[PDB]
């Protein structure tokens, strides 16, 4: 289990499985090597937009969706306050998940 | 015993595949829940089936052929008194009980 | 079943997660794996309350239903240095802004 | 069509049972393969159902319309009970992507007439407008289903 280390825009750390990480598309990308050529693969990703309460709930959805993803035990609803609703929703459109 | 050996015979053809295209409605209990019926028990008092008919002789329940008759009769008078006369399952209902007078007819 | 955690210091938050039947020790282990600092410099706790390394997670109250994917629990953690460990400090997430009014 | 029940007229026992937080609407595409709306699922619940081989179905928020799972698959069609054994229906939340369970909430919070007086990319009101659709994911499961063959 390779991690790796998500910053927010306000300088907190998050790190989290590779293979949760890679959940997102933009992120899939951002480690991956430049192009078609799989070297240099980094393990930090710094997001100058998204702020800590965002960066950490969409990692907690990360952990969701590949708890959840072809599971055959019952899955529960992905919660979201009001609050954080559009932040997330912007974020998650950048991300590609 | 004579005769209801002769009643058996005539369920286990309202129960053969010749006939299946539209004895099936009329195989087993009516599912309430199944079928979304909010009011068919309180139409119909009494209900019956060709499964509960078939369980009935086996435990010589019927005291001769003229009850055995009045249950299959019950069990299709009970679909014609639920549904409206243009429905389709009562035109199922009729060509069974079709099948079954003929043969409750010929009987020594 | 499992149950999922967010193990936070400082500006640092670590997904991961674990079995009830777990141990601290192992939490610490686990840590160990990521950050590269040994059981015996860590300290954890649930809140306010030190988490004894022999105690399972269960134990100690993170329960599949306290501690889902979709909403971990947080475990607290301190550093020993110059032979002593710090104070537990967590530094809060950034809050939301206020809920927009087309929202309400 | 190629999504759309088949007239067998063979009865099949089936049980729907609701294992998502949401009220589920059942959806039975006829013989045409328009869907048909039959009674709602409160969350939780279960009932038997009296169908037949052949014929399709599946499952919505009765609300929002949001699409749901059958049997971890998006269609429902029974086979011939085996020797008279029902047919088991397991209805729940599909894994949603964060993006559109984003949606969900946002248009759960605002009129669609306000959606553009949210501070939000020229993008995503496209995406906010663009509401689930049965008719929608029908042609898309349609072109799915003809790259089978």
């Amino acid at each position: 289990m390779m991690y790796v280390k998500l910053i927010s825009s306000d300088g907190h750390e998050f790190i989290v499985k590779r293979e949760h990480a890679l959940t997102s598309g933009t992120i899939k990308a951002m480690l991956s090597g430049p192009g078609q050529f799989a070297e240099n693969e980094t393990n930090e990703v710094n997001f100058r937009e998204i702020p800590s309460h965002v960066l950490s709930k969409v990692c907690m959805y990360f952990t969701y969706k590949v708890r959840y993803t072809n599971s055959s035990t019952e899955i529960p609803e992905f919660p979201i306050a009001p609050e954080i609703a559009l932040e997330l929703l912007m974020a998650a459109n950048f991300l590609d998940c | 015993s004579e005769q209801l050996k002769c009643c058996s015979g005539i369920l286990k053809e309202m129960f053969a595949k010749k006939h299946a295209a539209y004895a099936w409605p009329f195989y087993k209990p009516v599912d309430v829940e199944a079928l979304g019926l909010h009011d068919y028990c309180d139409i119909i008092k009494h209900p019956m089936d060709m499964s509960t008919i078939k369980s009935k002789l086996e435990a010589r329940e019927y005291r001769d052929a003229q009850e055995f008759g009045a249950d299959v009769r019950l069990m299709f008078s009970n679909c014609y008194k639920y549904n409206p006369p243009d429905h389709e399952v009562v035109a199922m209902a009729r060509k069974l009980q079709d099948v079954f007078e003929m043969r409750f007819a010929k009987m020594p | 079943m499992d149950v999922f955690l967010m193990i936070r210091r400082h500006k640092t938050t670590i997904f991961t997660d674990a079995k009830e039947s777990s141990t601290v020790f192992e939490l610490k282990r686990i840590v160990e794996g990521i950050l590269k600092r040994p059981p015996d410099e860590q300290r954890l706790y649930k809140d306010d309350q030190l988490l004894d390394d022999g105690k399972t997670l269960g134990e100690c109250g993170f329960t599949s239903q306290t501690a889902r994917p979709q909403a971990p629990a947080t475990v607290g953690l301190a550093f020993r240095a110059d032979d002593t460990f710090e104070a537990l400090c967590i530094e809060p997430f950034s809050s939301p802004p206020e809920l927009p009014d087309v929202m309400k | 069509p190629v999504l759309r029940s088949v007239n067998s007229r063979e009865p099949s026992q089936v049980i729907f049972c609701n294992r998502s937080p949401r009220v589920v609407l059942p959806v039975w595409l006829n013989f045409d393969g328009e869907p048909q709306p039959y009674p709602t699922l409160p969350p939780g619940t279960g009932r038997r159902i009296h169908s037949y081989r052949g014929h399709l179905w599946l499952f919505r928020d009765a609300g929002t319309h949001d699409g749901l799972l059958v049997n971890q698959t998006e269609l429902f069609v029974p086979s011939l009970n085996v020797d008279g054994q029902p047919i088991f229906a397991n209805i729940t939340l599909p894994v949603y992507t964060l993006k559109e369970r984003c949606l969900q909430v946002v248009r759960s919070l605002v009129k669609p007439e306000n959606y553009r007086r949210l501070d939000i990319v020229r993008s995503l009101y496209e995406d906010l407008e663009d509401h689930p659709n049965v008719q929608k994911d029908l042609e898309r499961l349609t072109q799915e289903r003809i790259a089978h063959q």
